[PDB]
């Protein structure tokens, strides 16, 4: 709409495919470029042993 | 301020100087020749130059478009030397036209020239009298049965040169095979076909997946084996 | 909380009542070569907009499993991330007397997922009023001669059909391998208990074996169930490079 | 140079798969549906709960209720799109559902 935008920063996350890692130089907030992504079911447990699947 | 010593201002801002000469030195070492050392002229008794112990044998050669500026473009120097007799014409069948290859310029106040080359000798001899300078061959412009005429440009030049460099990929590994991110060691295995050899001269990277298996270096395999679907 | 590597760890809330939890796995690529790292730790990890932690030290987000790695040229694959799995469907019953066992010795395993559960937890009384059973199973490695415990779960619910869970171990030995899952509470003698369980298989995980050499990845795999339909969008505060600095 | 042109249709070793990895991102099959009908809270309602598998960048879920007619065939009773891993259907005449 209005947006500027600059060559030197990014908060989002891009596509990464053909398109160059990037290069951070010190400091900033950055987005990045998404390698993988997953959402499936997750497991019970965190460690250890004892495991209680509801309370 | 040129790291130039204190004779050679000396000598420029005498009324009455001595003659300049510039002696060109040709390196193709770096892509597979020797050294040439070439110099316009002769000195007095019909020779070679010498100059700091080195022979500049007396071949047509000279430069221009020699400057040191910032803004514009890099400035790109042309040498014209002479091609009779076929010499030029043979290095540039053999070394790739000299692409690559670097150029070296020395400025020398004839004053301050090896004893050698007078036939009463030079007292003022200085070798460490001198101005250097380094370019680089970019392209032979021209090559005809009287001359050729090359293009110099600065080392550095940043012409097809782009940052960041490294591409993501998938299907393909942008390593350099046994190179320091690629980290490979081991025998040989196979061919850019992925066809098992024994021969080390016949050792290549397929750049694939199973090229990287073939070496059991999957862990350093170059490209992203999962990118391909989410850029769907 | 480490150079190089990471684990940042916030832990999840424990459940109520059952269900399952969806888990958003997602690894980042940011920079190239070694850099220094997050600017504070997991304050520095800004999940949507929000930082896990929050400037105080109290977790703003519940579920958070920051794993970063920095570029250097020596790494090691992000852990906890599969690439491809192989399920053996065993559903049967698993009593106080017979356990099950079965022998996996795969060969290119990295980690064991289980998958026990429950055929129905119901406690049936005088008229209605069900209330939950509480069963207690466990998963037991070869681990040589030990049958060392790996897991021990205790499942409380109501339930009136089939509920299934999962669990995942790693640190594998060598695979003449034998697995088992053995009851705990005695049996079903009343048929007012019902307090079956089962289970129905086993994956093999054969995780992420690329580590990536010169890049900078984070990894999330948080529990997106908080988060609604929108897309979660990781922003990380982090620092750049490590240079040529003179000395 | 025309011995270039032997050199050039001799393409490298690709992989495989020409097939587009068998699978084209397409969702498996949601694991562990299960229906349970219920009374506890005075009439009768349907509890249905399953567990989403391994999708790629997000997923959710459409579910279509049927109800087998006198005759075999179905009656399109409802149909849903949502995101959450559980259903609730209420006000259900008698029946046999396929969900
Ligand atoms: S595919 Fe593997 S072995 Fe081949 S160049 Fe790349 S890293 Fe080296």
């Amino acid at each position: 709409n209005g947006k500027q935008n600059t060559y030197f920063s990014s908060l989002d996350n891009m596509v990464a495919q053909g398109n160059v890692l990037p290069v951070l130089y010190g400091e900033m907030r950055v987005g990045s470029r998404v390698v993988s992504q997953e959402i499936s079911t997750a497991d019970e447990g965190d460690g250890g042993q004892v495991v209680v699947i509801g309370r | 301020m040129q790291d130039i010593r204190q004779e050679t201002l000396n000598e420029c801002t005498r009324a009455e100087q001595s003659a300049s000469v510039v002696l060109w030195e040709i390196d193709l070492t770096e892509v597979g020749g020797e050294r040439y050392f070439f110099c316009n002229e002769q000195n007095e008794k019909g020779e070679p130059v010498t100059w700091q112990g080195r022979q500049y044998q007396p071949y047509p050669i000279q430069g221009s478009g020699f400057e040191l500026n910032g803004k514009g473009t890099s400035t790109r120097p042309t040498l014209t030397v002479s091609n009779l007799y076929g010499m030029v014409t043979g290095m540039a069948e053999d070394m790739q036209s000299l692409v690559g290859g670097t150029v070296v310029r020395r400025k020398v106040y004839a004053r301050f020239l090896d004893a050698v080359n007078f036939v009463n000798g030079n007292s003022y001899a200085d070798p460490e009298q001198e101005v250097i300078s380094r370019w680089r061959i970019e392209q032979c412009s021209e090559l005809s049965a009287v001359s050729a005429s090359f293009v110099l440009s600065t080392p550095t030049e940043t012409d097809g040169a782009v940052f960041p460099g490294r591409i993501m990929l998938a299907n393909t590994c942008t390593w350099t095979y046994r190179g320091d991110e690629c980290g490979y060691s081991g025998p040989a295995v196979a061919d850019e076909y992925d066809q098992p050899t024994s021969d080390i001269t016949k050792d290549k990277c397929s750049k694939c997946l199973s090229g990287c298996k073939f070496r059991n270096n999957v862990g350093n395999f170059g490209g992203f084996l999962s990118i391909n679907k989410l850029s769907q | 909380m480490g150079k190089g590597s990471s684990k940042g760890h916030t832990p999840r809330e424990a459940k109520d009542n059952l269900k399952s939890t969806q888990l958003l796995s997602v690894i980042d690529a940011i920079s190239e070569g070694p850099i220094e790292g997050p600017v504070d730790g997991l304050k520095s990890v800004l999940l949507n907009s929000t930082p896990v932690l929050d400037t105080e030290g109290n977790t703003n987000i519940s579920g958070v499993t920051v794993v970063f790695r920095a570029g250097e040229q020596e790494q090691t694959p992000p852990e906890g991330f599969e690439s491809s799995g192989s399920e053996t469907v065993l559903g049967t019953e698993v009593k106080y007397d017979t356990p099950i066992t079965r022998t996996i010795t795969s060969a290119n395993i990295d980690r064991l997922r289980f998958t026990f559960g429950v055929q129905a937890l119901v406690e049936t009384t005088s008229k209605g009023d069900r209330n939950p059973s509480e069963v207690r199973l466990l998963v037991q490695i070869q681990r040589n001669g030990g049958w060392v415990t790996e897991k021990d779960i205790t499942i409380k619910g109501k339930t009136t059909s089939q509920y299934l869970a999962s669990v995942v171990m790693g640190n594998l030995p060598p695979r003449p391998f034998n697995i088992r899952m053995r009851r705990m509470t005695p049996d079903s003698t009343t048929d007012q208990l019902q307090n079956k369980t089962l289970w129905s298989s086993y994956t093999e995980i054969i995780d992420v074996k690329q580590c990536y050499p010169n890049t900078a990845l984070v990894g999330v795999q948080v529990d997106s169930e908080q988060f609604g339909s929108q897309q979660v969008s990781r922003n990380y505060h982090l620092r750049g490079r490590i240079l040529q600095v003179p000395s | 140079v025309p011995e270039k042109e032997a050199i050039v249709d001799n393409g490298a070793h690709f992989d495989g798969e020409q097939s587009g990895t068998v699978n084209g991102v397409t969702p498996p099959a949601v694991q562990h549906l299960t229906a349970e009908v219920t009374a506890d809270s005075g009439e009768y309602q349907v509890l249905a709960r399953w567990d989403t598998p391994k999708v790629v960048k997000g997923v959710s879920f459409l579910l279509r209720l049927t109800v087998t007619a006198d005759d075999g065939s179905e009656r399109l009773v409802s149909t849903a799109r949502t995101t959450e891993t559980t259903y609730r259907f209420t006000q259900l005449a008698l029946g046999n559902y396929r969900l």
